[PDB]
C-alpha cells in the first residue's frame, strides 16, 4: 500500500526524477493539515458502530425485501455478514482518509469484491446504497454537522477532508457496479 | 512501501483493527519530523549531479583496479553505469526522506542487490566505498541544519548496513 | 500491549528488522501526544470515585428494570459489583491513557466481555449507559483542556463501540 | 511485550490502583529525555553490522579454537550461524532500549536460547564474551566515545541511557550461564 | 441441516463408508420418535398467531423500558419487528420439529444472531422473555401429549441456551 | 445436505410458511414406509463389492477398447482409479436413498464431475454405461429380483423404492452428459 | 471412546471370549431403562447454561480472591476462559452419561489436563469446588428436585443415574488433584 | 468403537455440541433393535464352535489345493490356525451384535487385514468361502428370528465386503 | 518414469541443482550397465509368445481350481485374459531392462493391482505362480549371459514381492 | 518425466510392443555417444554463471528501455528475478541434454510459463532474447568453440549433441512466442 | 553428504523403497569414475602446499589494494587467514573427489559463504582469483591424467560458479 | 547420511587432513569388491517379503502369546504394524549395506525407536528375536547357503559383507534394549 507520500515518490519515479521544492507544496500542505486529517479519522472511528447499523437498517428500510424469505439480508447469518460487510468497507475507506490515498481500499477491500458479490448473490446495488449512507454520516460527522451528535474541535475548514472521504466512499460504488 | 503510516494501517488491517489512539500519536511524530527530513530532501533534489559526481570519483580514487581489463569498470561505458546507480541510490535516499521510511531503498534499491552484484561481478566494496564518502562529506551546519543531516545520515547508514 | 512502541517494534519483529527512522518518528508522536493523555490521566486517577458514582448512578437512573427479581441489580451486593465494573472500566481507561494505546482496554477489560455478559445475564446497554453518561457529563475546560478531553472521549468512544 | 509506559500499568493493576501525579515522575522524565532515548538506538541501529562482526571476530581472536575443527565457528555454515545470532541478540537489545523495559528480549530472544545452546553444543561461555565486546561497542557509540566513528548530537549526558543498555546485554549472559 | 439422518450421513462420508447397521439403527429411531413431535409441529403450526401474541405481550410486560425513545420498542414498527421476530423464531421451532433436529434454529435463527442484537441493540433478555414464557406456558396435556411436549420444550430451552 | 424432511422445511421457508398437517402427509408416509426404505439400503450396502465390479467389467466386455493401449481402463493404475469411482458413485447414490433426498449426491459427488472427467480424458458415455448397469442391479437387489442372490424381506410393495433409486442413478448420467 | 456395550466387548476380547446370555443381563437392563438415561440426559443440556454460570459464580462467592488482582478469574478475558472450561467439562460428563461410559471424558477432557492447569496456574481446588456444584446440581436436575425448575417426566426412579452421572463429576476431581 | 452412540457423540464433539434431540432420537434407535441383535450374539454365543466347524470344513472343501505342499493348509498346525481365524472372526460378529455397529469388525478384524493376508500368501478367498458358507447356511427361523437373521447376515456381509 | 536419469535429475530439481559430478557418475553406471539388460530384453521379446505360454501353463497346472465356476479361469475367454495379463507383466519387464528401473512396471503394472485383483477376484497366487515359474526355467547361459539374467532374474522378483 | 530409453517405450507401449533389436539401435547409440552428452553437460554447467550473466546483459545492452523506470529489468528486484528466470531454464535445458529428451523441460519449466509471463507484464520477445544469447554460448562449449574459454576433451564430433541442446533452447521460444 | 550413494539412498527412502536395479547401476558409476578422481585427491594431497602458496599469491598479485589500510590483507595475520581460506578450500576439493560428489563443498565451505564474506567485507573476486588460478595452472598429463584434471576442474569451476 | 567414502573425509576433515594414498587402501579395496557388494544387496532385496514373513512368523511360533488377548501381535491391525516394521528395519539395513555404513540406520531408523517401543509397548526383546532371524536369512542368502532358494553369482567369498550385514542387524538390538 501507498500513503499520500509514497503516491508522490512512485510518480516521481516513472520519470526518474527527484522530489525537489516544486512538487512538495501538497506535501507540505497535507502535512501543515495534518491534525484536521487525524480529527477526522477520529469523528469517523468514535462513531464506526453507530454508522454501520443505521446504514444497514436504512438500506432494509427503503428496501424491506432484502429481508423477505429468498432476499439477500433474510436469516440472522446473511444479517451479521451485511453488518460485518459494512464495517470492513468503512475500515478500509478509514484506512484510505488516514493514509490520503485509496491504494489500501482498492488492493485489500475493492479488488475481486464485484467478482465474490456476483458469486455470492449479494445485491451491489444495495451494498451501493449502504455505502452511500456512510458517505452521508461521515460527511457530517467530519464537518461537525451530524443532527444526533456533535464532537469536540478547534473551528476551521475541513471541506477538503469530506470531499476526500466521500471519494474514497464513491470508489467502492464504482468498483462493484 | 514502509512508512509511519503504512506501518500502523497495516498493523490494524492484520488484527482487523479501525485506527485507534496509538495509530494517529504514530502519525503525529511524521508532522514533527517532516520539516528536517524534507529539508534533506530538497537540497539533495538541488544538488545530486554534484553529490554523485563526487561520490563515483572517490570510487574510483579508491579503487584504481576497477578500471583494469576483466574489473566491473573495465571501459568508460561501465564507468559511466557506475555513476547512473549512484544516482540511482541517492534518488532512492531522496524518496525515502520524503516517505519518512525505508520503502524506497528497501523496495527498489535493496531487494535483490546481493543477487545482481554477485551474478554480474560488481563489487560490494565500490558502491559502500561511494555512500560511506557521501555521508562522510555532508558537512552541518554548511549543507544542512543539523536535524536534517541526522535524516540524510540516516538513510546512507542503512544502505551501507543492506550492503554489510 | 498496544502502544505506538510495541506496535513499532512488533512490526520491526516480524520482518526481522532493526528499528529504522519511521520507528523513531512514530515514537517521537508520544513526546508529543503524551502531555495532553497524561493530563487526563491525572484528572481520572485524582476523582475516579465521583466520576463512578454519577457513572452507576446514571445506568440505575435510566434501567430501574435491573432492581427488579431476577434482574442484575436485584439486591445490594450486585448493585454494589456494578458499581466496582465501572470503577474497574475507569481504571482500564487510566492506564490507556498513560500507555497512549488501546491495549489495557483489549486485554484486561473487553476481551471475553461479550461471553462473559451473554452467560452471567448482564446487559450491555447498562455498561453503555455508565460510560456515554460520563463522555456526555465531561466539561471542557473545567474538568480538562480540549485535548485532555480528546483523549477520554477516544477511549470512552473506544469501550462503547466495542461493546455495541 | 512491554513498554516503560505499560510496565507501570501492570505494577499499578496488581494493587488495583490508578497511576496518577504520585507515580508519572520517571515516565514524563522518560518523555522529556526521549530525544536522546531516539539518538541512542539511531548510534546502534547506525553501526550494528560494524558492531557485530568486530565482536564476533573478537570473540575468534581471543579464543582461536574457535575456528578449529570441532571448533563451534568451523565452517563457513557455522560461523554464518553466529554471526546471524549476533545480529539477533543486538536487535532484541536495540527494542528493549527503543522500549524502555527487556520483556521483548527476554520472552522473544532469551526464553529458551540456554536449553537451546545446550541442545546444539553452542559455548555460552564465548556467546557471553561476543556479547561483551558489543555492550562496549554500544556503550561507546551512545556516550559519542568511540575511537572509529563521530556521530552528531546536541551536547548533554545520555550516561544512564549507556547504563541502560548495558543492563539488557548483561541480562543475555545472565540468561545462558 | 443437522437431523438424525444428515449426521449418520455426514459421518459416513467423513470415513469413505457405505451406510452400515448403526446408521440404519439411529433412523429407526427417527421412526420410533417422529409422532411425538410432529403432533408438536401440527399444534404449532395450527395455533401460532396466538402463541406468538402471548410470547410478543410477555416481553414487553416484563420490559416497559422497551418502549421508552431511544430504546428497542421505541415506535409501533419496532414493536410489530419484535413479534415478527418471535414468530420467525417459532417457525424454525415447526421446522425442528418436522425434521428431527435442531438444523432450522442453527442454520437460520442461532447463527449471527449474538451479532446481529449486539450491533443493533436489542437485548437477548427480551428475546428469552418470549420464548422462556413459551415453554411456562405449556400446559400438558391441555395443549398437546406429555412426550410432544418434551419435544416443544427442548427446542425451545436449546435457543434459551443459545442465547444465553 | 438435505433429507425429505428438511427438504420440505427448505420448501416452506421460500414462502414463510408453517409445515401443518396439510404438508406432512408424504412425510407421515414416508416415516411409516420407513423399515422398508432401511432394507433397501441394506440390500445395495450388502451387494456393494459385487454391484461395482460387475458394473465396470460389464462397460468394458461391451466395449474391450477401454483396456487397448490409449483406452481409459488400460493399466491396473486406470482400472483401480475406474473401481474406485463405481464405488463412489454407488456410495453417494445409496446415501441418497437413505436421506429421501439427492442433494448429498449433487452437492458432494456431482458438482464438477463432468470438469473434471472432460480435463482427465475419462469417457463420459462409459462411464453412463458403467451407472446404468448398477442401476439396473440395484433395482433387482430393492425387489429381491436378481437372478444370482435373493435376501429376506417380510413381502411388500418396494416399487417406489425402486423408482427412487433409478432416479438418483439417473442424475449422474444427466449430470456428466 | 467406548459405550456401556463396547466397555463388556473389550472385557470379554480380553478373555477372548463370546458375550452370551451370563454376560448380558446389565446391558439388557440398560436398554430397558434406556428411556430414563435420555430423560436424564435431557434434563442436564435443557439447563446447562444456568449450570455452569451459578457454578462459576458460586464458586467465586464462596473465594472471593479469585477476581482480586492476581487472581485466576480477574479479567474478563479470564473469568470467560473459566466460564468455556466449565462448560467443556459438563459437555462431556453429559456424553459419558448418555455413553454409560466415562472412556470419552477420560480420554479427550481429563487426559494432560492436570499438567495444563499446572502449567497455566489454574487453581485445581477452586475448579473442583466448580465441579462439585455442577454434580449437585445435575443430581437435582435428574431426580426433578431443583427448587427453581421442575421438568416432565412418567412417574418412577432415576437414582441409580443420579449415582452415576456424581461418579463422572467425580472422575475429574480425581484427575486434577 | 463405532456404535449408534459413539457417532453421534463423536459428532457433538466435534461441532462443540451438548448432546440435541437427533442424539437422543438415534439411541432411540437402539433401544428399537437391539432385541433382535441381541438374539443374533446370543445363538452365536452358544453354537460357534459348530458354526465354525462348518465353516472351515466348507473352505476346505471347495479349495483342497490348500492342503498341498507350500500352500496355507500344508498342515495340520496351519489348517488349526484357519479354523481359529473363523473362530476369531464369528467371535468380532458377536461383538458387532452386541455393540450395534462395525466397530469390533473394523478395528480388530479388518483393519491390516490385506497386508497381513497378502505378506502370509493367504488366499482372500478362502476366508470369503467359510464366511458365505455361513450365511447361506442360516435357516429362519430355525436357527434365529427373522430380524435376528438379517442383523447376522449384514455383518458376514460386511465382511465379505471388507475382503473384496 | 524411475530411471538412474530420472533418480539424479529429480533430485537435482528438488534441491533447485544443476547436474553435478555424482549425477554425471550414475549415469555412467547406465554405460556399464546396459548391454547386460539390453541383452535380457531383446531376448525377452524375441521369444515372449513361447515364455508367456509355459508360464500361463504353470499357473493352470498349479491351480486347477481356477478352471471350475465361479471361479476366475471357469471359461476360454477368462483363461485367454490370464495369458494376456502375464504377457502385459512380461512386455513391461522388456520395458524395465531397456530403461534400466523399475518405472515401467511400478506405473502401469504394480499401482493399482492389489485393488484390481481384490475387487475382480482374481488370486495373487497365480500371477505369483506364473512370474516365479519364468524365474525359475531361466537357463544360464542357455537362454542368455549370467548378466542378462541376473537383470532379467531382478525385475521378476522385484515383481514378486511387490504382489507378496 | 521421461528419458530417452523411457520415450522409446512410452512409443512402444502405444503399439502394445515389446522393445527388439531393430527399435534398439538409437538407443545402444545413445549409450556409444554416453561419454560425449556427460562432457556436453559439464560444459555448460561448468559456465552456466557467465552464461546467464552475459546472455541477460546482452538482451539488455541491445535494449536499453528495459532498465529505464517501467522496463521489465528496472530495480535491483527485477533485475534478480530476470537473472533468476536465466539460470532455472538453463537449469532445464541442461537437464533435458542430460536426459536425451525435453519432458522434464517442457512439464516443469514451460507448461503454464506463457501464461505467468503475461500475467506478471514480462516481455515474452526480450526473455526469447536471452535465451537465444544462452543456446549460441552452449553450442559453443558444447563444440569447444568459445573464443573465451576452451576445456579439455578427447577429439571427436559433438554435432548431434549441439544441435539437441539448440532444439530444447528453440522449445522455450515456442512456449512463450 | 551428497554422493552416487547417498543420492539413491535418500530417493529410495522418501518412496519407501528397498535399493533396485536403477541405484546398482548407479553405484557401478562410482566403480568406473573413481580412478580418475582417487588420482586428483592423491595428487592434490601430495602438493596441496604448493597449490595454495600459487593460488594465493595469484590473488595478491591481481589485487594489491587488498594489502591497502582498511582492506581485508591489511597485515601479515589476515594474508595468512587467506592462505589459509585457500588451502580450506582445496581440502574440500580433495573431499569431493574421494566422496565423488559435491558434499563436503556444499555444507562445509558454501552454505554461509555468501552471509560471512558479505558481513566480514571479504571480497568474492579474491576468492574466485584464487580457484580460477588453480584451475587455468592446471597442466595434463604432467600434473595428472586427462580424466583426473577434467574431475579436478568440475570442482574448481563447481566453487566458482557457486560463489558467482 | 554418510556412506563408506564421506565417513573416510569425516574422520580427517577432525584432523584437518587431506585424504592421500595413505589413506585410501580400503577405499580403494571397497570399489574393488564393489560388484559383490551389490550382489549382496541384490541377495537381500530379491527375497525381503519372504524373510518378514518368515522372521516375524517365527518370532510368533517360538513366542505364541504374542498373538493372545493383551499380546503385542493381537488383532490384524497390529500383526500389520509389526510386519511394517520388520520391512522398514530390513530396509535401512539394506542402505547401510548399500553404503557401507550405518549412519542412514542409526540416523533416520534407530534414533528415537527405543523410546517409541516402550511407549507403544512393543515387546524389544521379541522384536530383537525378529532382527535376529533376518540377520539369519540375510547371511544366508549373502553367502548363498540358503536351503530353499540358489541365486547366481561368479566364484569367491562374501564373508566380509556378510560379517558387516551382522554387524547392521546386531545395532539394531543395541539400540532397543
Amino acid at each position: 500500500m501507498l500513503d499520500a507520500f509514497s503516491r508522490v515518490v512512485v510518480n516521481s519515479d516513472a520519470k526518474a526524477a527527484y522530489v525537489g521544492g516544486s512538487d512538495l507544496q501538497a506535501l507540505k500542505s497535507f502535512i501543515a493539515d495534518g491534525n484536521k486529517r487525524l480529527d477526522a479519522v477520529n469523528s469517523i472511528v468514535s462513531n464506526a458502530s453507530c454508522m454501520v447499523s443505521d446504514a444497514v437498517s436504512g438500506m432494509i428500510c427503503e428496501n424491506p425485501g432484502l429481508i423477505s424469505p429468498g432476499g439477500n439480508c433474510y436469516t440472522n447469518r446473511r444479517m451479521a455478514a451485511c453488518l460485518r460487510d459494512g464495517e470492513i468497507i468503512l475500515r478500509y475507506v478509514s484506512y484510505a482518509l488516514l493514509a490520503g490515498d485509496a491504494s489500501v481500499l482498492e488492493d485489500r477491500c475493492l479488488n475481486g469484491l464485484k467478482e465474490t458479490y456476483i458469486a455470492l448473490g449479494v445485491p451491489t446495488n444495495s451494498s451501493i446504497r449502504a455505502v452511500s449512507i456512510m458517505k452521508a454520516q461521515a460527511v457530517a460527522f467530519i464537518t461537525n454537522t451530524a443532527t444526533e451528535r456533535k464532537m469536540s474541535f478547534a473551528a476551521g475548514d475541513c471541506t477538503s477532508l469530506a470531499s476526500e472521504v466521500a471519494s474514497y466512499f464513491d470508489r467502492v460504488g464504482a468498483a462493484i457496479s | 512501501m514502509k512508512s509511519v503510516i503504512t506501518t500502523v494501517v497495516s498493523a490494524a488491517d492484520a488484527a482487523g483493527r479501525f485506527p485507534s489512539n496509538s495509530d494517529l500519536e504514530s502519525i503525529q511524530g511524521n508532522i514533527q519530523r517532516s520539516a528536517a527530513r524534507l529539508e534533506a530532501a530538497e537540497k539533495l533534489a538541488g544538488n545530486h549531479e554534484a553529490v554523485v559526481k563526487e561520490a563515483g570519483d572517490a570510487c574510483f580514487a579508491k579503487y584504481a583496479y576497477l578500471k583494469n581489463p576483466g574489473e566491473a569498470g573495465e571501459n568508460q561505458e561501465k564507468i559511466n553505469k557506475c555513476y547512473r546507480d549512484v544516482d540511482h541510490y541517492m534518488r532512492l535516499v531522496n524518496y525515502c526522506l520524503v516517505v519518512g521510511g525505508t520503502g524506497p531503498l528497501d523496495e527498489w534499491g535493496i531487494a535483490g542487490a546481493r543477487e545482481v552484484y554477485r551474478t554480474l561481478n560488481l563489487p560490494t566494496s565500490a558502491y559502500v566505498a561511494s555512500i560511506a564518502y557521501t555521508r562522510d562529506r555532508l558537512c552541518v551546519p554548511r549543507d544542512m541544519s543539523a536535524q536534517a543531516g541526522v535524516e540524510f545520515s540516516a538513510y546512507l547508514d542503512y544502505l551501507i548496513n543492506a550492503l554489510s
